[PDB]
């Protein structure tokens, strides 16, 4: 099968730091992007950004510039990846659910989802 | 008229490709992969990926070349049939094909019935030495 | 009409596209050296003195990179014979040890030998010192070594380190007598394929070329591996081409293809000393055992005003597709250190230089033409001897150092560049472009993207009035 | 450059019905459908392909610059929010309710 | 009368079982070994077998070409000779032949004679083509 | 645990069919040791001598 | 004392089945290919052999 487990909710203050965390373990991760969405509540999804597991390169909105850091870590035998997400500077608006995604192919077919992370502030 | 290198007639129609057969049939086994090659050397990342580029370059060349004997032709660049041009294969007049179509445009036109024509071909030459044996 | 028959011609020119194994040709000029090259070994047969290029004039043939089976073809040579060569060469198990490292010191004046006034090694390196093995098992020797920070991670227990792969995967050590010089390698065909050549000067990747040519072998290609810059490649005929799978989509790499080179001029100024110890029985370990006479970091130098133009006729390009936007380069967002840091290699001594002066820069409108004068562009870089770079796909090696100063000057033909996405802030007619991105595959797209292997069908069935004469 | 619009914002199918819900979209579009709090699932990706496992009900079709997505014989345990999705260009859906 | 499969009338008669001989001879160098094969992917345990397969239908198809070409027989199903029927390897009679055996049991009957009687084939095209240089 | 039979079988248990052994490995420094625990089946591990070793 | 060899490459031992009895090797060539001989009793290395076989 395949699972994108994530971690627990999250409170913070304002002007603190969030990890949130996603963890793939059954298919090939290496060849598959992972994108985070967030949704705030009563409100659509938002695209935060890809990361390339292979090389861990990024890519965010002018939105997410300066504040958001992707990044992933790899087992030793690459059966299973943890992928990060990190918030520098907190605001009201950043209270939403976080969900890791896996790409699919060249639709963008999102066809596994993480459970959710409630981050408040 | 001038002479044409490997494919140089592949736009032209058929009435002049036609001119130009030798050109392909001159290389369908020779290359420089048969060349000398200048830790065992032939089992090295090259020593393969040569020796299974010398085995290709010959069963294209039999491929062909088990056709032709089958159909009588063995021997001859240009060789002539008794099967009759079935006119559901391809309807088309003399100067609809030779004098207004390039012999990619048409192979691709009777594509659907090469394979029921290979069996006809084989059959024919089959009943050709059966009528021989039984007639000296 | 009645009179037709089924007539066979051979040597008929059609062909099919298909895939085969294409092997190697490389010229005997390059040969006979002795150097044992990593890439173009011994094993390739001759090149044609004369290669025959058949321009086939009425025909429209589709092309189509971005699927193309050359490309899969080259990567799993270039790793196979990156393995097969270090396979011979010596393990570095004993070196997984406990390393005590410490601030190195040095003895020169060497007041910077030169204008430029990047820094110098020191606070680079580190002086460590371990036990190990002699070529008597039960006996141990206390050695030491210059190792660069970035090869080494430390622990726990402050002045106390080790290498950074020695819980990931053990590393040969490059043999001496091994060439990493890319030397050009001609990719052909067996007999009854052929290879179709798009001689369009202004071709993007895909659809039908009106311009296609016949040929046997493909030009020399270079192995040359670079993340950020396409290095010693084949500049473009027409003009610059902006060559991406979908422009819209974001996740796909952007390939920029030069008209015009631009040098970039990299040297090493320091003095490394090449010093050997036995770790084991017949092994033999190369370390820095001394930096001595100049001690500056890595530099790379650009003419600026060449980057400029070359840089001003991209962002030319780039408004066509990005029409009412506006077009900003800015430095890599993150990653590992092969994404953000333009990474080659020469002499056998692996470059990562920054390249953030390259690509820092906004161009909102051209409402007027600024001008300013000529300056050059010196990029600090670092140098690394733990590598890895098939992204934990191959296997790791570690470099020896190299005698003496280094110096390398080679060509720039095009960047890989990766875009930004957004919803309502990217809209705001700006468009950031960040270098780098896609695999070491698009480093081989952009020699591969004319090419095209297909299969010769010299049978040809046609009416005729010819009927075979019966006995 | 994506342009995009649903225009139902809601509606009240009732039980048993056949509704369709228009996006129109300037490249790919993939259907998602998302409960109360949950994470979206994929319905139909490229406008028209069926995903393994979500049963022959849901079916959706395109022509020029405008996708349907169709949930004939509607069940109770069908009402959620859907989308229609571009890259990373998403629209917030419509809410289904009796 | 219906078509047979490969090989589907080894149990008849000659004179029943020549009539299907392009069927056997169809078969003879095409194959699945030549499909594209779905850790040197062509150095596995299964890609050398497959190659060696490969290399094996090839020489089987040319050792039946080899004789065809000395014999003067190229391109033909039935090939007829100009060498005259010894009555040493076999003295049975049209009828003991044709309607009484099979291809099986009449070549294990002249097996003894299948080498010398392929060297007199050689031997009686070469005279045919000197018997034609000095005559034209 | 309590897990009653869990079921009809009553075979036994894998107690008193596998041990609990503990022993000293390399960690990714050659020059380190640490000591580890695994359990092992009786049929993959034989006695030497000095009993418990 | 060492052995020789600890300080210029690692040796083998060789198995002990292995026989290094030296028997007879003929090499032959592919067929489209010959071997010439040359038959003359009182013959240096190079020059004509006008008795080949
Ligand atoms: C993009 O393309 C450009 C252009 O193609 C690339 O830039 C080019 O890159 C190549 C290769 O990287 C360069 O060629 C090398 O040049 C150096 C320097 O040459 C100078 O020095 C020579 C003497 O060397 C001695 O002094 C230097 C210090 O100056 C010292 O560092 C060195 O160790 C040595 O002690 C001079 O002879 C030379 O003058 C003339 O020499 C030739 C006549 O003899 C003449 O033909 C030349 O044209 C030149 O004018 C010059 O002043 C060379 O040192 C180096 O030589 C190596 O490689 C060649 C084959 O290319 C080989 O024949 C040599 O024997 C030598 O090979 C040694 O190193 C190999 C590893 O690199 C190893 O595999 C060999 O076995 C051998 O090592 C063995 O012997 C040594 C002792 O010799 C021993 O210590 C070892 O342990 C081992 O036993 C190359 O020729 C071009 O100069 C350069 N061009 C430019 C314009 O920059 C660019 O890199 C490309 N970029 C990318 C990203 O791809
Ligand atoms: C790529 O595609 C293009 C287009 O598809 C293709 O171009 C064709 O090339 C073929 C070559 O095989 C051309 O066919 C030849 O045409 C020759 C010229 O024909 C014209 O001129 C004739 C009179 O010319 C004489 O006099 C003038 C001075 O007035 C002098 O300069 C000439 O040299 C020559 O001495 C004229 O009679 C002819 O009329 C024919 O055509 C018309 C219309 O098609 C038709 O209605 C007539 O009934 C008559 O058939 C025409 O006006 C011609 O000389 C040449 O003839 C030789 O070959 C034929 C082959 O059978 C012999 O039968 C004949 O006896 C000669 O030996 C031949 O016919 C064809 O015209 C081109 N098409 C076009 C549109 O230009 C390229 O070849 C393709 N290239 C590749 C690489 O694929
Ligand atoms: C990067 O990725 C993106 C995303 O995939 C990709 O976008 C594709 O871009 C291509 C080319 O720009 C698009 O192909 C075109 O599609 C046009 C619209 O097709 C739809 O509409 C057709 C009917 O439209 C007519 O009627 C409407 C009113 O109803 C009118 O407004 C129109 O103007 C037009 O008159 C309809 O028939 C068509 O259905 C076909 O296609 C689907 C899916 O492929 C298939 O399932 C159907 O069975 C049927 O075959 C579809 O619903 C279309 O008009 C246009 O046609 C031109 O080319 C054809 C030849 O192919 C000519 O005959 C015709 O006269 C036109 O000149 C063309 O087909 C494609 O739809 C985009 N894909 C998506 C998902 O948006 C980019 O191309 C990618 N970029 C790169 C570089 O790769
Ligand atoms: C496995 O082994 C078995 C046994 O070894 C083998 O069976 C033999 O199969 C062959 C087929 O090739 C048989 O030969 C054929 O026999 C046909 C029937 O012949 C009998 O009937 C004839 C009259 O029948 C006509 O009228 C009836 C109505 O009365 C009607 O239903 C029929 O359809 C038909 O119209 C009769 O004339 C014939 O007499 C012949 O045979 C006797 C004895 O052998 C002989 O004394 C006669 O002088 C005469 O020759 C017989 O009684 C027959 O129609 C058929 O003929 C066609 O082919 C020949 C080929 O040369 C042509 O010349 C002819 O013009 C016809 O086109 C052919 O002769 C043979 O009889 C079988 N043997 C037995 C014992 O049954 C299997 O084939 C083997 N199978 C495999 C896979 O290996
Ligand atoms: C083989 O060995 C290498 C090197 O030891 C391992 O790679 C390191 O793995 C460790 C353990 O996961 C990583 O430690 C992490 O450090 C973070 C802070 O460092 C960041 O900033 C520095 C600044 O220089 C960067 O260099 C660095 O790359 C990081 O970006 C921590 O934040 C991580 O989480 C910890 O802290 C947070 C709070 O900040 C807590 O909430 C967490 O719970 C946790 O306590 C983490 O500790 C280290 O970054 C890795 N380095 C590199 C270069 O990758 C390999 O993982 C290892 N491989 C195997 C198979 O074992
Ligand atoms: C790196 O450290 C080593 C010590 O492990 C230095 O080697 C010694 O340096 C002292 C100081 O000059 C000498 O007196 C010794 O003879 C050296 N050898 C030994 C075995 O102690 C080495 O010089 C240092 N190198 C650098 C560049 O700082
Ligand atoms: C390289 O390509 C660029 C285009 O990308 C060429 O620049 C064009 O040059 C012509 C002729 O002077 C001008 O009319 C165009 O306006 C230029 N285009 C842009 C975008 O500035 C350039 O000339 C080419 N160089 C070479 C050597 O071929
Ligand atoms: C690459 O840069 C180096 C130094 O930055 C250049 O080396 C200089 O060469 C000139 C000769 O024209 C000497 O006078 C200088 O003393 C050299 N500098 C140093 C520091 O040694 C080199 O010429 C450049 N390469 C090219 C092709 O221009
Ligand atoms: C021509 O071929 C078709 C099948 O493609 C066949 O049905 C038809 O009988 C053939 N014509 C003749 C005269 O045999
Ligand atoms: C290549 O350029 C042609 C000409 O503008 C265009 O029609 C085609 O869509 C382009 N292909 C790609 C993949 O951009
Ligand atoms: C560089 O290092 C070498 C090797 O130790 C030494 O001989 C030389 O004097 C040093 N300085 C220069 C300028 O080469
Ligand atoms: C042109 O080059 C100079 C340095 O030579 C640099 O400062 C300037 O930014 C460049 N032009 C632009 C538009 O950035
Ligand atoms: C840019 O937008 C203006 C309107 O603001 C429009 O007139 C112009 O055509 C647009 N540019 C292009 C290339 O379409
Ligand atoms: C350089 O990059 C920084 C961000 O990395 C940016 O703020 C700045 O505008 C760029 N240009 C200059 C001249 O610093
Ligand atoms: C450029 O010219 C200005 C004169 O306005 C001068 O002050 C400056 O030093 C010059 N810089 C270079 C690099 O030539
Ligand atoms: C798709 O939905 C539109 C909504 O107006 C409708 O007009 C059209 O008929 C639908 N397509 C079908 C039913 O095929
Ligand atoms: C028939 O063959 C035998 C040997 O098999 C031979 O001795 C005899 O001469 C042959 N018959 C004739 C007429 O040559
Ligand atoms: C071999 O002997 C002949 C006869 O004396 C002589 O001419 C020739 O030079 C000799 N060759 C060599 C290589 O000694």
């Amino acid at each position: 099968q395949v699972q994108l487990l994530q971690s627990g909710a999250a409170v913070t203050k304002p002007g603190a730091s969030v990890r949130v965390s996603c963890e793939a373990s059954g298919y090939n991760i290496r060849d598959y992007f992972i994108h985070w969405w967030r949704q705030a509540p009563g409100q659509g999804l938002q695209w935060v950004g890809w990361i390339n597991p292979k090389t861990g390169q990024p890519n965010n909105p002018r939105q997410f510039q300066g504040r958001v850091s992707l990044t992933r870590h790899a087992s030793w035998d690459f059966d299973t990846y943890s992928f990060y997400m990190d918030l520098k500077a907190l605001r009201s608006d950043d209270t939403a659910v976080y969900f890791c995604a896996r790409q699919r192919s060249d639709y963008w077919d999102f066809d596994v989802w993480g459970s959710g992370t409630q981050v408040t502030v | 008229a001038m002479i044409f290198g490997f494919l140089g007639a592949a736009g032209s129609t058929m009435g002049a490709a036609s001119n130009t057969l030798t050109v392909q049939a001159r290389q369908l086994l020779s290359g420089i992969v048969q060349q000398q090659s200048n830790h065992l050397l032939q089992l090295t990342v090259w020593g393969i990926k040569q020796l299974q580029a010398r085995v290709l370059a010959v069963e294209r060349y039999l491929e062909v070349q088990k056709f032709l004997g089958l159909w009588g032709c063995s021997g001859k660049i240009i060789c002539c049939t008794a099967v009759p041009w079935n006119s559901t294969w391809s309807n088309k007049s003399f100067e609809q094909i030779w004098n207004n179509m390039t012999w990619i445009e048409w192979e691709r036109e009777i594509s659907n019935y090469t394979s029921q024509i290979y069996d006809i071909l084989t059959e024919s030459q089959f009943q050709q030495d059966i009528n021989e044996v039984d007639l000296l | 009409a009645e009179n037709l028959w089924v007539t066979v011609y051979y040597g008929v020119p059609v062909w099919k596209d298909a895939d085969t194994t294409l092997f190697c040709a490389s010229d005997a000029k390059a040969h006979e050296t002795e150097a044992h090259n990593i890439w173009a070994t011994h094993a390739c047969v001759p090149t044609d003195p004369n290669p025959q290029e058949i321009y086939m004039e009425n025909v429209t043939e589709n092309f189509n990179m971005w699927k193309n089976n050359m490309v899969e073809q080259m990567q799993e040579d270039i790793i196979s014979l990156w393995d097969q060569s270090l396979k011979p060469c010596v393990k570095l198990t004993p070196l997984c040890v406990t390393l005590s490292c410490t601030n190195v010191t040095l003895t020169n004046v060497n007041y910077t030998n030169n204008f430029p006034n990047i820094g110098n090694i020191t606070d680079e390196v580190r002086n460590c010192s371990f036990n190990v093995t002699t070529e008597i098992r039960d006996k141990k020797q206390k050695v030491y070594a210059l190792f660069y920070k970035l090869d080494i991670v430390q622990m726990e227990n402050k002045n106390s380190y080790r290498l950074i792969n020695c819980n990931t995967s053990v590393c040969k050590q490059a043999c001496p007598k091994i060439s990493f010089d890319p030397i050009p390698i001609h990719y052909c065909t067996p007999a009854g394929y052929a290879i179709l050549k798009c001689n369009e000067k202004n071709f993007n990747g895909t659809g039908p070329c009106k311009n296609v040519s016949s040929v046997q072998c493909t030009h020399g290609i270079k192995p040359v591996v670079s993340t950020q810059l396409l290095l010693n490649g084949s500049l473009a005929e027409g003009e610059i081409i902006i060559r991406s799978e979908n422009l819209t989509n974001n996740a796909k790499t952007i390939i920029v293809h030069l008209n015009k080179s631009v040098e970039i001029n990299c040297t090493r100024p320091s003095n490394n000393t090449r010093t050997s110890v036995t770790i084991g029985p017949g092994q033999v370990f190369y370390r820095t055992g001394d930096i001595i006479g100049d001690i500056r970091k890595a530099y790379c130098e650009i003419n600026g005003t060449k980057w400029n133009e070359t840089l001003k006729q991209v962002v030319g390009k780039l408004k066509e597709h990005f029409p009412n936007k506006t077009i900003s380069f800015q430095p890599p967002s993150g990653g590992d250190l092969e994404i953000t840091m333009h990474h080659f290699n020469c002499r056998g001594e692996f470059f990562y230089c920054n390249t953030t002066q390259l690509f820092n820069s906004t161009w909102i409108n051209s409402t007027t033409i600024k001008e300013y004068n000529d300056t050059i562009i010196y990029l600090p870089c670092k140098i690394k001897q733990i590598i890895n770079m098939w992204q934990g796909v191959g296997q790791c090696m570690y470099a020896p150092p190299i005698r003496g100063k280094i110096n390398c000057v080679s060509n720039i033909t095009g960047i890989l560049l990766t875009r930004d996405g957004g919803d309502a802030n990217a809209t705001n007619d700006t468009e950031t472009f960040r270098p780098g991105g896609g695999n070491i595959k698009d480093n081989w797209r952009s020699e591969l993207y004319k090419y095209k292997v297909v299969q010769i069908e010299p049978l040809g069935i046609a009416p005729t009035k010819c009927k075979r004469r019966v006995v | 450059d994506i342009q995009m619009t649903q225009s139902p914002s809601s509606l009240s199918a009732s039980v048993g019905d056949t509704v369709t819900i228009t996006c129109q979209a300037n490249g790919y579009l993939n259907w998602y459908q998302q409960r109360r709090g949950k994470a979206p699932k994929l319905l139909i990706y490229d406008g028209s392909k069926l995903e393994r496992g979500v049963p022959s009900r849901f079916s959706g079709r395109r022509w020029g610059q405008e996708y349907n997505l169709t949930i004939n014989n509607l069940q109770p345990e069908d009402i959620a929010t859907y989308f229609c999705q571009v890259y990373e260009f998403v629209v917030p859906g419509t809410r289904l309710d009796l």
